[PDB]
């Protein structure tokens, strides 16, 4: 019902296909829309989505700090100024 | 113990004294290389490792120099790195590192 050639199109740059396509892929991963497909594939049900989900969040939430505890601990990784001590 | 060591050292004073008159040599001028050289001509060993053949070499040398306790009657300890363990190593990396404290603030071929 929508106007078309609008939601999810990418102008080709001086006829390079590829790159188009490329970047209108990362558009859709982007959104998530191409996990999106791969999960409603196949019927996915509710026990098995929250329990999904909730690892995801965790995982992240994990990433994220132990992201921040490496940048944190690598501001110490320099030269010895003590050596031979 | 030290006075262990000290009765060693006089006990080789009187045999390289006692080693000099049997080769009939001066004692005061009878060196550790001829000490060495009469030892082994009055007792030939043909066994290869020369750490086994008779010796009769300065308690200083014969003895190892890990000394006796490194502490006096008192019980103190003489070097002020003892309780490390490891007082020479320690010490020597000390004074290495003065060293370079000093370089900075002043500032191959035949060896290995």
């Amino acid at each position: 019902k929508h106007l078309k050639f609008i939601a999810r199109t990418v102008m080709v740059q001086e006829g390079n296909v590829e790159s188009a396509y490329r970047t209108l892929n990362r558009i859709l991963t982007m959104d998530g829309l191409i996990e999106d497909i791969k999960h409603r594939r196949y019927y996915e049900k509710p026990c098995r989505r929250r329990q999904r989900e909730s690892y995801e969040r965790c995982r992240r939430i994990y990433n994220m700090e132990m992201a921040r505890k490496i940048n944190f601990l690598m501001r110490k990784n320099r030269a010895d100024p003590w050596q031979g001590c | 113990t030290e006075d262990f060591i000290k009765k060693q050292i006089e006990e080789f004073n009187i045999g390289k004294r006692h080693l000099a008159n049997m080769m009939g040599e001066d004692p005061e001028t009878f060196t550790q290389e001829d000490i060495d050289r009469a030892i082994a001509y009055l007792f030939p060993s043909g066994l290869f490792e020369k750490r086994a053949r008779p010796v009769m070499k300065h308690p200083e040398q014969i003895f190892p120099r890990q000394r006796a306790i490194q502490w006096g009657e008192d019980g103190r300890p003489f070097h002020y790195l003892f309780y490390t363990g490891k007082q020479s190593y320690y010490s020597l990396m000390h004074d290495v590192y003065g060293m370079l404290l000093n370089l900075e603030k002043h500032q191959v071929i035949g060896s290995r």
